[PDB]
């Protein structure tokens, strides 16, 4: 349902990335960054564009900016733009 | 995979008992071979391309079918320099795995990352396999030249290509 | 160096460092005085080992500096010189922190399209590193010539 | 990232310099102290879920923050800044192995004053947990460490202010 | 095992082991006997360390054999010393392998949910796991008390 | 909320609402009347609810007040009885809302994590919301406390 | 997404209090034209693609942005638009069932200015044909609910302009 | 049905039934009385809407029974008024599911497909059906008819 | 998946026919049990984690299988079966309360036996364990759903066996 | 195993419905077929030795397959191949007679990719073999019996891929 | 992407218009040369390395941005600046074959400049890279096709200033 259940070391289920995100929310990121690839050196695969403006879900915005810095790039701006702030119930 | 003091801790874990003078024994055995085993892994590092080159060449020599057409069979041998190149991944494939292997003490790596799985890879694309274990085992002799005398080496070299080597083959008798 | 590398794979797992990988930098940290006096001892002699090395790998391969080849020419074989320095400086770096990073991150990833792209053979490139070895080699010592040929070694499995 | 190790010799490189005395005194000053930091980093590593709960317990626990209307005040909320104490501790402790705060400026601060702006979350109560964090770890590994320590906490601290 | 782990983190990459792998194994192979002779010490001495451990366990956490405690009554208690032998065993397997794949494996995957399913509070088995840790270190020397408390400290870590 | 729920579900299918989910938000429109007589008769007996919950957990888990317990001593008995206002407060919430969306979103997202960072044991904060649900229920009619107890049992499960 | 229950329960829990007099006064003002609601928006989803066909017809359709070089000239620019004003009357329809227009901030206003100006869409026409199915759908549902509608068509009116 | 599309949107969550959706299923079974007398009513009256339904179509669309037209001759018209049978049996079914799952499954997925490939207007059927919902809600009482067109709107909406 | 009054359409509509008096016999049968089938819901999703608990201590808690050798001696195995008994308990649950055993069918025992067999779960123990797991539901929902939702147990058991 | 004439018959049956024009076209078309099938399975039932042995000595007799380490290297294996081919011409034989491959499917294909899986037996060696058996068999019967016997030799061949 | 053809179609049809005059001037201008244009594409396909290798050579080979503390010093950065003028000779021969440039604008030339910003390439020594491979790239195919790809090169190089 949602990814704050109770898991955490020594669970089952294996370590992972914890959003808050309350189940079906609908708050959204809007974000610019810059994601070289450093494997295409090796792999020897066509190019892609690497500069990326994008709307992300609140509840996948954690994994993906520690994605984003795992490999390297670099986060240029955030915005939260839907979605209200400190609102306890109503994100849904 | 497992190495072979992970495989006793295994079996000793099965009926829940600590380790006895046995289990501890046994892991003497690969800790009074280690270092050894590190410079065989040395010298394969040191010896890789050389060693592979040798070992095509060897094999090449003595079925010299294999660098021929096909036959109307559409069989994967080394005809082309396409199924050349990729023949010769293979060899530097199994040299690197059994390298693992000598390391470990264990056959363990080589079963599950090589053979599960192999005889169907290589039926599917129609390779040999005779041809495939002669080479494991000319690689073997060539590795084996360099450690003559010190017969321990020599059976630690001897291991991992005589464990492909009969479980890729099939059993005639 | 081996800290980073420790560090990098406990934080893509997201957990603290086990006891083997915190007995992996312990055990590195006590080798540093010893690598720390090795590099000492080859920038002291790099002088000598490129000038050997050179002319080691231009005695196996005298068609390169025959005319028509890649390095005939003094403003080549200047560079080619240039390049045996910058590569043992890179190995001075991979002693120091001690594993393959630096001779990856610098030298080994695209090199063979970079010498493609400038006309040098690549089967000349690995000998050439096998005459460094060499020639490194006849002037230090054993357990030195023990602590430094894996990382030669990786070079020229890198190359390859 | 970059640790001691490895800021010394691309110092080096980038000058196609061979390791001189000065990068041998700064590998020397950093292999005297790992073994100091090996320690520190397994002590931290024991109590991590006690140093947090002690530093919630000193800096925010009963102000009006965790109350109605507070950045912090549903389960969720609560949970969530936990998760990023946890966070803060942990990739402290890394930079403290390392030597080298560069893995703070690319997987933590990167990004992080924004995210924190637009979501409403108060940057000074952030802060004020940071450093009462501070307070406990130094004092679970004691002087060297703890100063060790806290060059990265304050370093999160004004990379966040 | 380091042998194992490093064979892995080096399948993954497609890559031979490097200097630095080969270096950390052979370091692991040359300790390996003072590594078999902690685990002796540890071994034989086992029940000790579970009664005295239980001990400071029940003084600690008098709660679990209070009238009703998880661990109340005679047969409670004897599955609990039960637990506390399981988790010395596996403390035994981590050192000898010289990494706490054994223990994580083996008893620290999934313990939450386990401890959950049956009841037991489990911040009661990290007292009891660490006075096991004192009472153990109390009967090694200095360097090698340090070393056996290493892997007793991940396992209360993993344990929170 | 129904009508929110059911408008974002009709939402993530590009669709109007369908007959059926009009008729529900039809049926929740007429029955909010004695939603929020329930929600009144709940909200105004507050103090003997939480009292009377108090005491049939303090009866049940004696450890938890017991010398050293979690809610040992003057202060933390009166958090604890500030927890279970909490939830009585979020349980009329959800009455009114006529779904379990403003109870889950407040005080049930992450309330295990919270509760082990505080060293709470969640089992006594269950016990304590089941003796308020049978206080809470005691003052109903059959079909009214039938559907009020139907959220201290969604309370109940998501606070295993 | 809230709606007026929801932004009641919010207003009430920001400050720690129960629901009093003035939140039981919204409650049973929300609760007493809920039907009228329901009736509106199943008569809206019988009729949305009449609706769309009439505003369109009596807003913009002989007019220069429909001949060429007008903005939905081409067969790609009229479905689409048509789109748009279907997704403009579902919206305002779940804006009328909830009782709040914050759905509309969420979901369609947020970034529509911006999208428009980059792709070139006259923003006073499209403000006209939102006003034109105003009119239709008032005149569909009757004077209370077309109110109600007209509320939350005038709310993407002023959000775009 | 309703109870199958709750349970399949509560099944992909990984969580049981919340309160609301039971408050939703109980309400349907409540009403589940009426939906079987108002699909009794449109059921056994099929005869009288089809046919005044088809005269409706016929009257509006005069060019689809005209000479070529798609439903030209004795054999077309018969099964155009077959059609309307299937649908006005699809929507009964719908009555008593409680949601349009059986009209949207049988009969509404890759209609206009089938439509096309044979050659009719699906015009002429959206036209069809709205003559045959006219006759039909004629026969019902005000709630009733709401209740009932509730399902023909749906169905002309998807065969736009 | 279908339920009752799916199974019940399904066989109506696959004949050409209108709903007739058996269907109508059927429905009615369905709608009168539908409230009771709503009460033993909510009842088994407040106690599941106490259900699971309670069969597994009269099952097989203290049976060799637990110990070492046995199929759910580590602490991994211990916490899979347990998750595989909430499994069964949920789905026993949807099945309950649609009236029909299809999802059994389709999310449960397609594939299950091969499974089991391939990682060597023993199958006469998983029975015996849903088995004290009927009895212990049963208990907690009374006669008449304990009989209901007895049905899909067996129905589990059988198409384990 | 059903024919041509089975097959027509069993369409009709299956409807209700006595034989009309369409059926009597199919029949007569195996009629007037039939006795160039019946030629060709005696000329095929003349020579089949000598068939295998010329398709075995094209296909595969000097290839690594027959070497040490293939997978008809012993003389049993050898002998089983030459029976498994002798099995396939028999049944296309059948096939062709009967103007229907069922009895392939019912006798020969089903089970067989599973079976040559478990031994081992190359899959692609085996479609090369009946191919070239294909050949020799369509050369030794003239162009129209080659063809019939070709359609069943495809049949074996893509039910075996 | 649309070439000289699509480009003349658009004009016409965003005016309902019918081909006149004029669109057949510009049609036949570009049928007189697609020849020329071809052969100069097939002769480029034939010597892009040799052409992109005399390029570096006489552009930034034995500059300073080759050494350390320069852009391209390592070995992936001399790899990633090699493929990246193989992308700008490939697009300039797409744009010089199709007569426009709009597919270097929609597929080269959107945020390359932020790109290169954010990493910290050098803009004038790529632009003088561009330069010099123009210069090889006349050479190769002649007067008028150098003049045609010069063209675009220059397009890209104004693109990136
Ligand atoms: C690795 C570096 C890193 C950090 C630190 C990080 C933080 C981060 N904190 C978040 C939320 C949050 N963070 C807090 C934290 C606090 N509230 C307070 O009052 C305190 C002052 C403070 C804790 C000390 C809270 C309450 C939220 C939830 C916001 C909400 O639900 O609206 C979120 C939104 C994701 C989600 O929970 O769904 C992110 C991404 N991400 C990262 O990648
Ligand atoms: C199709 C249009 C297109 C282009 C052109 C493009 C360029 C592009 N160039 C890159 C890097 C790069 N580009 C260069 C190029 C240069 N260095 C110099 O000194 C020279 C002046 C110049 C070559 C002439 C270098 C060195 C990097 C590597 C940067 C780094 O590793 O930090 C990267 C980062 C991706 C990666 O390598 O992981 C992208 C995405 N992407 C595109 O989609
Ligand atoms: C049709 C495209 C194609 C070609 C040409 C090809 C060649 C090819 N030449 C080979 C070897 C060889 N090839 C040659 C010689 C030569 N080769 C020449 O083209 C020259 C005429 C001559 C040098 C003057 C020699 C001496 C060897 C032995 C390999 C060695 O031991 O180095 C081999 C390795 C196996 C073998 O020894 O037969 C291949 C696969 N493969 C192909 O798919
Ligand atoms: C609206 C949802 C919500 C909840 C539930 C919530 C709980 C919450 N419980 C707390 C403490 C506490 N809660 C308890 C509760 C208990 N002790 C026991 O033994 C029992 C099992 C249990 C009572 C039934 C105790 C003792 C503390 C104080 C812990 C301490 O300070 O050491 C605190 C820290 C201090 C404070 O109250 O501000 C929070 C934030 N916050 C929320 O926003
Ligand atoms: C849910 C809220 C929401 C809206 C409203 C929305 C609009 C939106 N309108 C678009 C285009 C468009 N919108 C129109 C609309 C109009 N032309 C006119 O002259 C009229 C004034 C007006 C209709 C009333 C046209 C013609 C295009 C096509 C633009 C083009 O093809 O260049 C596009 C580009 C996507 C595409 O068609 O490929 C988006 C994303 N997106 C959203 O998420
Ligand atoms: C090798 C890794 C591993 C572990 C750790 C393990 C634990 C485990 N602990 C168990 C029980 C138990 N464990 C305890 C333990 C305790 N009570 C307390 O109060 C203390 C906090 C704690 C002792 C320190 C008790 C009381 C039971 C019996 C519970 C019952 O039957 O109600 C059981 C069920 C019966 C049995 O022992 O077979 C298992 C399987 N199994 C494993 O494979
Ligand atoms: C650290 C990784 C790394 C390397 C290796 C590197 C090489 C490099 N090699 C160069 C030249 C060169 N290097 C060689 C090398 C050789 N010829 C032979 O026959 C031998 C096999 C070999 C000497 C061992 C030659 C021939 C040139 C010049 C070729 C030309 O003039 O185009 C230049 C241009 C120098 C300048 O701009 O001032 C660089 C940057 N740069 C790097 O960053």
């Amino acid at each position: 349902a949602y990814d704050m259940d109770g898991t955490g070391a020594g669970s089952l289920e294996p370590r992972g990335i914890k959003s808050s995100a309350v189940e079906k929310d609908s708050r959204c990121f809007k974000v610019t960054f810059v994601l070289p690839s450093q494997s295409r050196l090796y792999t020897f695969r066509e190019l892609q564009n690497v500069y990326t403006t994008k709307m992300v879900p609140f509840s996948s915005w954690y994994a993906e900016q520690q994605r984003i810095q795992k490999m390297g790039g670099k986060i240029l701006k955030v915005e939260l733009v839907a979605g209200g702030q400190m609102r306890s119930v109503g994100n849904q | 995979m497992q190495d072979i003091i992970t495989s006793v801790i295994n079996q000793y874990d099965l009926s829940g008992r600590y380790l006895d003078i046995k289990g501890i024994n046994q892991i003497n055995n690969y800790f009074d071979t280690g270092l050894k085993r590190l410079m065989i892994a040395k010298l394969i590092n040191k010896e890789a391309t050389n060693l592979i080159k040798e070992a095509s060449e060897l094999l090449f020599i003595e079925q010299p079918e294999l660098l021929r057409p096909c036959g109307n069979a559409f069989i994967g041998n080394a005809y082309t320099t396409r199924r050349y190149a990729a023949c010769i991944r293979d060899i530097e494939y199994y040299l690197r795995y059994s390298a693992y292997s000598i390391i470990a003490g264990n056959n363990s790596i080589l079963d599950e990352r090589v053979l599960d799985g192999l005889k169907e890879t290589y039926n599917s694309l129609l390779v040999p396999i005779g041809p495939t274990i002669r080479v494991i085992q000319l690689l073997k002799e060539i590795i084996q030249k360099k450690f003559s005398t010190e017969n321990i080496e020599n059976a630690i070299i001897a291991e991992p290509f005589d464990y492909l080597a009969i479980n890729l083959s099939d059993k005639n008798l | 160096s081996l800290v980073t590398q420790v560090i990098l794979s406990a934080d893509d797992e997201l957990r603290y460092p086990t006891a083997g990988e915190l007995e992996t930098i312990s055990s590195y940290l006590k080798t540093g005085e010893y690598r720390i006096r090795l590099i000492s001892i080859l920038q002291g002699k790099e002088q000598e080992i490129i000038r050997l090395a050179s002319k080691k790998i231009f005695q196996l391969h005298p068609e390169y500096i025959a005319p028509g080849g890649n390095a005939s020419g003094a403003r080549q074989r200047a560079l080619c010189l240039r390049d045996y320095g910058w590569y043992l400086r890179l190995i001075t770096y991979a002693i120091l922190a001690g594993d393959k990073e630096p001779l990856e991150k610098i030298g080994i990833i695209g090199v063979r399209e970079m010498y493609n792209s400038l006309g040098v053979p690549i089967i000349g490139m690995i000998d050439a590193i096998k005459c460094l070895k060499e020639a490194t080699v006849e002037v230090i010592s054993q357990e030195e010539e023990d602590f430094v040929a894996p990382y030669y070694d990786y070079i020229i499995q890198g190359m390859s | 990232m970059q640790d001691a190790i490895t800021s010394v010799i691309n110092a080096a490189d980038v000058q196609g310099k061979y390791l001189d005395a000065n990068s041998v005194e700064k590998l020397r000053g950093y292999f005297q102290t790992g073994e100091l930091r090996v320690r520190a980093a397994a002590t931290i590593a024991a109590n991590a879920a006690t140093i947090i709960k002690e530093a919630v317990a000193k800096s925010l626990l009963y102000s009006d923050i965790t109350r109605p209307g507070g950045n912090m005040y549903t389960t969720r909320r609560y949970a969530a800044c936990i998760r990023d104490l946890d966070y803060y501790l942990r990739y402290a402790t890394y930079g403290m192995l390392a030597g080298d705060p560069s893995i703070l400026d690319e997987r933590v601060l990167n990004g992080l004053k924004e995210t924190y702006n637009s979501l409403g979350v108060p940057i000074g109560a952030t802060i004020q947990a940071i450093q009462a964090m501070k307070e406990v770890t130094g004092s679970l590994v004691g002087s060297d460490a703890g100063k060790e320590m806290g060059l990265y906490f304050d370093y999160i601290c004004s990379g966040l202010s | 095992s380091i042998v194992t782990k490093s064979i892995v983190n080096a399948d993954a990459e497609a890559r031979y082991l490097s200097p630095g792998e080969l270096d950390r194994i052979k370091s692991f192979v040359l300790s390996g006997q003072r590594r078999l002779r902690i685990a002796q010490t540890l071994t034989e001495n086992r029940e000790r360390i579970v009664k005295q451990g239980g001990q400071q366990l029940f003084q600690r956490r008098p709660d679990v054999v209070s009238p009703g405690g998880n661990a109340y009554g005679e047969e409670m208690t004897a599955t609990c010393l039960r637990d506390l032998d399981y988790y010395l065993r596996l403390v035994t397997y981590g050192i000898i392998a010289g990494d706490v794949t054994p223990i994580e494996e083996i008893g620290l995957v999934g313990v939450k949910e386990m401890y959950s399913a049956l009841g037991t509070p489990i911040s009661g088995v990290a007292e009891g796991i660490r006075c096991m840790k004192d009472v153990a270190c109390s009967l090694l020397s200095g360097e090698d008390a340090a070393e056996v408390g290493f892997y007793f400290d991940y396992t209360l870590a993993a344990m929170q």
